[PDB]
């Protein structure tokens, strides 16, 4: 359960590039409201002579144009300001010659189907004012068709060469956000964008050579109409401190409840599903929460055992001296048993199951194994208080969850079963030894640890030797569950802290108590 | 944090390792050069590029110090180390020698001081560790000995025309005199200030890298003894350039020779 | 079997060999080198050939010893084909003159492996504490312009050499140092230099640079940390020329057996040096 | 070294270590010896550039491939300093030159060991086929007098050079040969000339010879008896230079292969 979401995220990672990527071209250089919206705007254009005798236009271009209306809905004057401007305008041009009493049209803009058509809208009313989190909103508008104008070009001498036709359909696509800054404040907006249908009737220049061409030139684009009008109607749907909440927050969890939701692949789709945003948060969010997970603890970590093998099965011929208490090098056991690279106050052994532990521990997980694996106990924290929270926005979602991870059950032991024998690694501090059946302890060893480590499946301890020996003595425990409660079975470990009680309910519920970050 | 002392011998033999990695993330690394250094080096930019350059080497940028004394006796004078690591570069200037001597042996030493009343107490150093340490816009010292009765010895503790003059006007200077003698003294007070102080542990920092001659210096206050430290490098003189790209080349090798002070260490009382 | 590596038996027969000088007397030739103001201070016409006899006391036959005059150790630092199996050099303390000395002498003990370096065409770096550029000629100006992972300047542009850092202004042997593993783009002064990349080592088992005057001190590390004092670094006294001679002469032997062969040029070694 | 007293192991372990020339790349420089009118015919001011692009493919670093111009093959034999760990020496066929470019190669393509000879005081004697007096300079010009056992003139005085024989007319590089075992009053014009004594062997594991024109060979050696034909002396059909180059790069492998690592020392081979 945990084991994916955990993993399956670090696993895709390699996206967050392609996303961060994007918002970089794209960068720079509760409550309902509802409104009948009338939306009237015009273009503007840009026509620039060359110099010389007069025959030559260098550029004909669009350019943004505002216009302020005011409108009745609702028995209530609605004064609303519209700015209109355009993208991926076409470049056309004519050239009659060269000699300077030739006609020539450097550059001309058109749009075009693979163009856009932009209007920002603010109005005076108060729904609109109160806009500021917004969880969702769709626009039904109808299509206007734009039609150009003539455009007489007067030459110097003689006959004047004409543009004329040209048109476009606008059709409301797509609805975002926006918002206009001005000299001094700004106007909240979610601008919509129009897409292009080329319609007739189609442009052409008189007395030249450029007829039967489709699209909006900008020489007249508003044809002598004092403005254009897309109307219709749009449906708008509204809605370190961090941690000593989340504490407290688990002081409640039940037990039973718990364990469960930790035998279920929690996974991508699931986490992020209770949130509730105002727009592309849990999701690049879900993007952005990876974007701190390879920056952080679990991160690096893992990136390095799985160098320190590949580096030191690739070495081999120059293999790194370093040392190994059990049969032969292996990263897990030796590079630990050697790189000790902390020190002073206690015993040997200690030292290295320690730092054997580091790695075979936590590290283990991200992997495979068998039962409850620690963090699916972690999972189960995590999508628990983040819902019993209720919040949404972005910079909270990331790190949190990433944070859960380097500190939740700060320390944890494992055990190793093989001919019934519980090699008990208990990480920073102890280790015993097992003899299965009658919970005994005799001489553990760094050797026979060693291997048995390295290569074989291992197991989250849920409850301990502590918990287990305490629990063997003032209940019975079958020879049939015991076996279980090692492989940390879901079940059989269900049972007892669902139908029993004693002890079991703390060596669980400290745990939780634990994973108080 | 504080107080009290004993270790367990036993060789468990695991070297913790690299140490060069803690110290770029968490020390200051402080530059002391005199003005003809920088001004030889003639850029507006010069800190900067070497401090990229530092990066190199390991210490991240807001790592890196470059603090300009303009002379040995200012310099001796105005010491207030700023940085975790100071090395400070020293040029050889012939005439100066002793100047650069009572400077060193004040930044590679560890000194514990109190304050004098040349006025009202006639003084007496009492051990080969306890010496006057007095600095100052202009330190002139005569000193006038007392034998058992508050009386002079070769001078009248009432005329400073008798007295002995052991400083004519320095910047720095380290005064010392015959062990376990009263002595009345006669410090310039208004331009100098005259401390005593106890030596002792000698400093985790400092790395006084000498710019040129094929000197051999004296500290010491004795005749009997040389001590040669660490602490105490040089690199042979002609272009400054050179001489930064090799303390940035070999920072690592000379903070090695240094590191934790000791005495500034949190873990004192 | 030569062209490889192959190690000693390590038993202790424990029968030293005798004499060793015997064999050297034979065998070697001997370079003394020095200054010209040293001849001149002894002004006759059969200097060289006095002590020559006088070297046939200390063993060596006549057409053994050779007699080199350097005029400046500027220029000697400059066409050092050492011409003898053992060179000892005679240098004479010039105060201004201690880093020409330094340098020349780092070059002469030591042991050095050089490629030459294209100034105009690629932008070079020094790998360890043991990659130097050694540049030397007429008159060596080197300036130095280091370079970010980009190939832009960092304090300068590639572009015009105001910019670059100057290192070495009008020298005769230099060994320039930059901070290890950076690329540089270099502005020497080709016409009247040559600069050459060089990587250190082995030492010189021949010189035995003697130093006339002072209170001495040779630096040979271009780091702050290590002061190296080897054996073929000795000292002397200064009273009149006439007498250090007599003193080299009167003492060749302790002298070359400070030295010694040439362990890479031998025989025995032509592979891997020679 | 010091050894070379222990044999070494000859058993077959059969495991040849894979490559070779990808260590070769990394750590070995490559020196390209050219004569003038090789690049001026080229006429460009960027082709040691654009080859040098060209050595990436074959596997050669940008700062690994060196250009050294000789502007003769008398020039490119008197001061002798090979630079690079490989070189690469190209030819030019020149036929009235063919015994400087001999003398020349005789010299790049063996190993020497020199000694030095005083013309005035002592007069000298070669011990075997591998001891030969090679001189060079401005202007050599030597003339010999061999001695009979009494250091007297045999067909001259060793008084009067006038009678003396003529062995070696103003030559750039020369490596004389006279019978061995004989004594003889030498005179060089040492004003101009360097002579110096030199024993040969070791041969070169780094001059590659490419000759450029002709056909025909030369028989480096100095008897009448043996002829050696050694790997380091290659043969190209000549076009254009540019061609020659490009050869020479598109087989960098297959001519460093021809040559090894052993033997670089001292640029200048003469030893005093």
């Amino acid at each position: 359960m945990a084991s994916l979401i955990y993993r399956q995220l670090l696993t895709n990672s390699y996206t967050v590039d392609l996303s961060d990527e994007i918002q970089e071209i794209g960068s720079t250089k509760e409550m309902q409201y509802n409104r009948d919206i009338t939306i009237r705007f015009k273009f503007a254009s840009s026509i620039v002579k060359s110099g010389g005798l007069g025959y030559k236009w260098s550029e004909i271009s669009f350019k943004p144009a505002n216009y302020q209306y005011t409108y009745t809905r609702d028995g209530e004057e609605v004064t609303a300001h519209t700015t209109c401007s355009v993208n991926g305008m076409n470049d056309f041009n004519f050239n009659g010659g060269s000699l300077p009493t030739d006609f020539v049209i450097s550059r001309y803009e058109v749009i075009k189907e693979n163009s856009y058509v932009y209007v920002d809208y603010w109005d005076d009313s108060q729904a609109f004012r109160n806009m500021v989190y917004v969880r969702s909103l769709a626009a039904n508008l109808n299509s206007v068709i734009c039609t150009g104008g003539d455009y007489s070009f007067a030459l110097p001498v003689g006959q004047w060469p004409v543009m004329t036709g040209g048109a476009v359909s606008l059709h409301s696509a797509g609805v975002t956000l926006s918002t206009q800054f001005t000299d001094f404040v700004s106007l909240n907006s979610l601008r919509f964008r129009f897409r292009l249908t080329v319609e007739e009737p189609s442009f052409s220049i008189t007395r030249t050579r450029v007829s039967r061409l489709y699209g909006l030139p900008a020489a007249n684009p508003n044809n002598g109409k004092e403005y254009y009008e897309v109307a219709g109607r749009f449906s708008l749907i509204s809605l370190g401190e961090l941690r000593e909440e989340f504490n407290a927050l688990s002081q409640e969890i039940a037990m039973s409840q718990l364990i469960d939701l930790a035998l279920l692949p929690l996974d991508m789709f699931s986490m992020f599903s209770g949130i509730k945003s105002t727009i592309d948060a849990a999701k690049s969010m879900a993007t952005s929460v990876m974007k701190k997970f390879k920056k952080s603890g679990l991160a690096n970590s893992v990136s390095t055992l799985t160098d320190s093998l590949s580096d030191a099965a690739s070495s081999i011929s120059r293999g790194a001296s370093i040392r190994s208490v059990g049969s032969s090098a292996s990263a897990w056991t030796d590079v630990s048993t050697q790189i000790t690279d902390v020190s002073s106050s206690v015993s040997s052994i200690s030292t290295q199951t320690s730092t054997i532990s580091r790695r075979l521990r936590l590290k283990e997980m991200a992997t495979q194994t068998e039962g409850m694996n620690f963090d699916d106990i972690s999972a189960a924290v995590l999508k628990t208080k983040i819902d019993r929270s209720t919040q949404i926005s972005p910079n909270t979602l990331p790190d949190i969850v990433t944070e859960a991870s380097e500190k939740f059950i700060p320390n944890r032991a494992y055990r190793v079963i093989n001919n019934d024998e519980v090699f008990e690694a208990g990480t920073d501090g102890r280790f015993f030894a097992y003899r299965v059946e009658t919970f005994d302890e005799i001489p553990f060893d760094v050797q026979k640890f060693a291997d048995l480590v390295t290569d074989s499946p291992v197991i989250s301890a849920i409850i301990d030797f502590k918990t287990l020996k305490n629990l063997n003595d003032n209940y019975g425990i079958s020879r049939q569950q015991a076996f279980n409660l090692l492989r940390s079975d879901p079940r059989v470990l269900r049972e007892f802290i669902n139908q029993d009680n004693p002890i079991i309910r703390n060596r669980i519920e400290q745990l939780i108590m634990q994973c108080r970050l | 944090y504080g107080i009290n002392l004993p270790i367990t011998g036993s060789m468990d033999t695991a070297y913790a390792n690299s140490t060069q990695e803690e110290t770029f993330l968490t020390s200051t690394l402080c530059l002391y050069y005199p003005t003809e250094a920088a001004t030889e080096i003639n850029d507006n930019s010069w800190k900067d590029t070497l401090s990229q350059l530092f990066l190199t080497k390991g210490w991240p940028t807001g790592s890196v110090y470059f603090k300009e004394y303009t002379d040995i006796a200012s310099f001796s004078v105005d010491p207030q180390l700023y940085c975790d690591y100071n090395v400070v570069l020293m040029k050889y200037d012939a005439t100066l020698q002793l100047d650069m001597s009572e400077l060193a042996d004040l930044i590679l030493n560890e000194w514990l001081c109190n304050p004098m009343d040349i006025t009202l107490y006639y003084y007496q150093q009492t051990d080969e560790a306890n010496k006057w340490i007095s600095m100052g816009s202009s330190c002139t010292i005569k000193v006038c000995p007392l034998n058992t009765q508050t009386l002079g010895i070769g001078c009248l503790t009432t005329d400073t025309a008798t007295f002995e003059e052991v400083a004519t006007a320095e910047k720095l200077v380290i005064t010392d005199v015959v062990d376990g003698v009263n002595h009345k003294l006669d410090v310039t007070t208004a331009t100098c200030t005259i401390r005593n102080c106890k030596k002792l542990g000698p400093r985790e920092n400092v790395a006084v890298i000498q710019v040129g001659g094929s000197d051999v210096l004296d500290i010491t206050a004795d005749p009997t003894t040389a001590p040669q430290t660490e602490r105490m490098m040089r690199i042979n003189w002609k272009k400054w350039w050179q001489v930064f790209y090799t303390v940035v080349d070999y920072v690592n090798q000379i903070i090695q020779a240094m590191s934790k002070r000791s005495r500034s260490l949190n873990s004192a009382a």
